[PDB]
C-alpha cells in the first residue's frame, strides 16, 4: 500500500530554523507533484507549498515566501521542507501530501509531523 | 499580492444521520486555470486524523468515495451535497483550489451530529 | 511513465487539422493528332497535381521549421484557398494554363498537407495517441473521397453543378481552421526546442495533457533535444550521410515506394472496369465505389483503434500481406473469368480484400511512422524525403502504368505483387514496433541495429 511519513518536527525557537522532511513509499514518486499543508491548533487547513515531479515548479503560500524553501530528491524518493526564521504564526502539523496528476489533486496524505515554535 | 479566497458556508451544520446536507464553497475570482480546467476540491478531516480527498475537479468523485457524496458548481460559486449524512461523514469539510497560485484552502465547514 | 489521454483541446486541435488539411486533401483528389493531343495534355494535367505534391514535400521543412507545424497548415490553407478564388476568377476568367496552375498549386497543398498533419498530430498527441492520432488524417482523406463522389452524385442527381454550396463545402474546412485552430497550442516539442520556450511549450502541454505536471514529458523532449544536438541542422543530404539514421531512411523510403508501388491507382479507376467485368450497371458501380468507399472509411477507422492496440508492424505486415494475396489471386482470377463466369464474382471479393488490406497497413501508417521513426530536427527532412518519393512513384505509376498495362494485360498486377511481397519481407526483417514507445527509445533501437 502507498504510505508518506513525515519526519524532522519538534519543539524550535522563534527566529530559530527547522527541516522537515517526507518519507514516500508504494509509488512511483518521481512522477507526481508534492505539496506541504498545514494546520494550526484549532484552527482550519491552510495549504503551504508545492513542488513538481521535476522540481521545475515551485510555488509558495504568501505567509512564507522569502522564509520556506520546498526541495525534493526523487531518487531518494524524499521530500523536503526547509525552515528559517520561524515565528509563532508557524506552529502547526505539517501535512506532505501527493499531487495525483490524473486529477491534480492531493488524494494521500501521510499522518503528519508536529511543529512547535515558542520559548 | 493576488489573493484567490475560499469562503465555505455555513461554518457549522448540525444534523441528524439520514439527513441531506449541502455545503457552499464561493471564490473571490473565477477558478479556472489557464489548463481550461476548474480545480475546485473538497476533502473531508477526522478529530485526530489527516484529511482524505472527497472530490476532484468540481464534481469528479475520488476512488473510493461514496456516490452519496456528489459535487457541484459553475464559475465563482460550488456546492458539495451529501444526499444522506452517514455517522462516519462527521467531520470538518474543506474546499482548496488549486488553479491559481498561492493555493488556498477554505475557513472549513464542521458537519457535526445533532445533540 | 503516466499515460495521456484524449482531451477536449487535443481532440479539437486534431479535428480541426485533419478536416481543414487532410479532408481538403481527400476531398481534392476525387476533384483532381487531336487524340494524341488529348492524351498528352491529360497525361500532362494529371501530372501537375503530383508534382505539386513533390514540390510542396520539398517545401515542407523550410515552413515546419519557420512557422511551426500550424503556421505549415495554415500556409497549406493559402495554398488550398487559392486555387478556390482562381476558379472564382475561373468563372470570370478561364484559361488552360490557369488550370494547370491551380492543379499545381492543389498539388503543393496536397503534399503539404500529407507531411505536415501526421506530424503535427504526432508532435501534440502522447505515443499512444500519437499513432491514433496518427492515422486520424488519412481517416479524413478516406472520409472526404467518399463525401467527395457521394455529394457529386446527389449534386449530379439534384442539379448540373452545385457551385454555392460547392464553393461552400470547399470553404468551411478551410475557414474553421483558419479562425479556430491558431487559438490551439503548437507543438510542444517545437517550442521547446526548435523555438526554445520553456513556458509556452509548459502550457502548450498542459492544455494538451489536461494535466499541470508536465515535467517528465518535458524532460523527455529535452533528452530528444540533447540527441539531436550531436546531429545538428541535419539538412536532407546530410541526413543522407548519416548511418543512425540510415536504416530509418531506407525504411521510409521503401515504405512510401512500396505503397504508390502497390498498384492503388490502378485499382482506383480500373475498379469500374471489373465491375463492368461482373456486368453491374453503371448506377449500380456508383453504388459500390460508394460501397469501397464506405469500406475504406470504416476500416480506416478499425485501422486507428487496431493501430494502437496491434501495433503498426503488424498492420503493415497484414495489409501489404492482404494486398500480395489480393494481387495473385487477381490474376489467376483474370485469366480463370474470361474462361468461367464464376470468377469474376471471386475477383470482386478479392478487389474488397485488397481495398481493406491497402486501407490498414500500407496508406494511413507510414507517414505517422515517418513521424515516429525520426526525432524532432530529422523530422520535417525525412517528410521531405519520404514525401518526395511518394509523389515521385505516384508520378512514375501515374504515367508508366498505362503502357505496362496495354502491353502486358492483367500481369501488370504481378508486378505490384513482387513489389509487395518484397516490402513484405521488409517489413519482417527491418520494422520495429514504435507503439508505446517515445521517440528516443526507437531512435535507440534503430541505433542500435545500425551500429551492429
Amino acid at each position: 500500500e502507498v504510505n508518506l511519513v513525515e519526519s524532522g518536527g519538534g519543539l524550535v525557537q522563534p527566529g530559530g530554523s527547522r527541516k522537515l522532511s517526507c518519507a514516500a513509499s508504494g509509488f512511483t514518486f518521481s512522477s507526481f507533484g508534492m505539496h506541504w499543508v498545514r494546520q494550526a491548533p484549532e484552527k482550519g487547513l491552510e495549504w503551504v507549498a508545492h513542488i513538481s515531479s521535476g522540481s521545475r515548479t515551485i510555488d509558495y503560500a504568501d505567509t512564507v515566501k522569502g522564509r520556506f524553501t520546498i526541495s525534493r530528491d526523487n531518487p531518494k524518493n524524499t521530500l523536503f521542507l526547509q525552515m528559517t526564521s520561524l515565528r509563532s504564526e508557524d506552529t502547526a502539523i505539517y501535512y506532505c501530501a501527493r499531487g495525483n496528476g490524473y486529477y491534480d489533486a492531493l488524494d494521500y496524505w501521510g499522518q503528519g509531523t508536529s511543529v512547535t515554535v515558542s520559548s | 499580492e493576488l489573493d484567490i479566497v475560499l469562503t465555505q458556508s455555513p461554518l457549522s451544520l448540525p444534523v441528524s444521520l439520514g439527513d441531506q446536507a449541502s455545503i457552499s464553497c464561493r471564490s473571490s475570482q473565477s477558478i479556472v486555470h489557464s489548463n481550461g480546467n476548474t480545480y475546485l476540491e473538497w476533502y473531508l478531516q477526522k478529530p485526530g486524523q489527516s484529511p482524505k480527498l472527497l472530490i476532484y475537479k468540481v464534481s469528479n468523485r475520488f476512488s473510493g468515495v461514496p456516490d452519496r457524496f456528489s459535487g457541484s458548481g459553475s464559475g465563482t460559486d460550488f456546492t458539495l451535497k451529501i444526499s444522506r449524512v452517514e455517522a462516519e461523514d462527521l467531520g470538518v469539510y474543506y474546499c482548496f483550489q488549486g488553479s491559481h497560485v498561492p493555493y488556498t484552502f477554505g475557513g472549513g465547514t464542521k458537519l457535526e451530529i445533532k445533540t | 511513465e503516466k499515460t495521456g489521454k484524449l482531451t477536449l483541446v487535443l481532440a479539437l486541435a486534431t479535428f480541426l487539422a485533419a478536416f481543414g488539411s487532410s479532408f481538403q486533401y481527400g476531398y481534392n483528389v476525387a476533384a483532381v493528332i487531336e487524340s494524341f493531343t488529348l492524351t498528352l495534355l491529360w497525361s500532362l494535367t494529371v501530372s501537375m497535381f503530383p508534382f505539386g505534391g513533390f514540390i510542396g514535400s520539398l517545401m515542407v521543412g523550410f515552413l515546419v521549421n519557420n512557422l511551426g507545424r500550424k503556421g505549415a497548415l495554415l500556409f497549406n490553407n493559402i495554398f488550398s484557398i487559392l486555387p478556390a478564388i482562381l476558379m472564382g476568377c475561373s468563372k470570370i476568367a478561364k484559361s488552360f494554363e490557369i488550370i494547370i496552375a491551380s492543379r499545381l498549386l492543389v498539388g503543393i497543398c496536397a503534399g503539404i498537407s500529407s507531411n505536415v498533419v501526421p506530424m503535427y498530430l504526432g508532435e501534440l498527441a502522447p505515443k499512444n495517441l500519437r499513432g491514433a492520432l496518427g492515422v486520424v488524417p488519412q481517416l479524413f482523406i478516406t472520409v472526404g473521397i467518399l463525401v467527395a463522389q457521394l455529394f457529386g452524385l446527389r449534386s449530379v442527381l439534384a442539379s448540373e453543378e452545385g457551385w454555392p454550396i460547392l464553393l461552400g463545402l470547399t470553404g468551411v474546412p478551410a475557414g474553421l481552421q483558419l479562425l479556430l485552430l491558431p487559438f490551439f497550442p503548437e507543438s510542444p516539442r517545437y517550442l521547446l526546442i526548435q523555438k526554445k520556450n520553456e513556458s509556452a511549450a509548459e502550457k502548450a502541454l498542459q492544455t494538451l495533457r489536461g494535466w499541470k505536471d508536465v515535467d517528465m514529458e518535458m524532460e523527455e523532449i529535452r533528452k530528444e533535444d540533447e540527441a539531436e544536438k550531436a546531429a545538428g541542422f541535419i539538412s536532407v543530404w546530410k541526413l543522407f550521410r548519416m548511418q543512425s539514421l540510415r536504416w530509418q531512411l531506407i525504411s521510409t523510403i521503401v515504405l512510401m515506394a512500396g505503397q504508390q508501388l502497390s498498384g492503388v491507382n490502378a485499382i482506383y479507376y480500373y475498379a469500374d472496369q471489373i465491375y463492368l467485368s461482373a456486368g453491374v450497371k453503371s448506377n449500380d458501380v456508383q453504388y459500390v465505389t460508394a460501397g469501397t468507399g464506405a469500406v475504406n472509411v470504416f476500416m480506416t477507422m478499425v485501422t486507428v483503434f487496431v493501430v494502437e492496440l496491434w501495433g503498426r508492424r503488424n498492420l503493415l505486415l497484414i495489409g501489404f500481406s492482404t494486398c500480395l494475396t489480393a494481387c495473385i489471386v487477381l490474376t489467376v482470377a483474370l485469366a480463370l473469368q474470361n474462361t468461367i463466369s464464376w470468377m469474376p464474382y471471386v475477383s470482386i471479393v478479392c478487389v474488397i480484400v485488397y481495398v481493406i488490406g491497402h486501407a490498414v497497413g500500407p496508406s494511413p501508417i507510414p507517414a505517422l511512422f515517418i513521424t515516429e521513426i525520426f526525432l524532432q530536427s530529422s523530422r520535417p527532412s525525412a517528410y521531405m524525403i519520404g514525401g518526395s518519393v511518394h509523389w515521385l512513384s505516384n508520378f512514375i505509376v501515374g504515367l508508366i502504368f498505362p503502357f505496362i498495362q496495354v502491353g502486358l494485360g492483367p500481369y501488370s498486377f504481378i508486378i505490384f505483387a513482387i513489389i509487395c511481397l518484397l516490402t513484405t519481407i521488409y517489413i519482417f526483417m527491418v520494422v520495429p514496433e514504435t507503439k508505446g514507445r517515445t521517440f528516443v527509445e526507437i531512435n535507440q533501437i534503430f541505433a542500435k541495429k545500425n551500429k551492429v
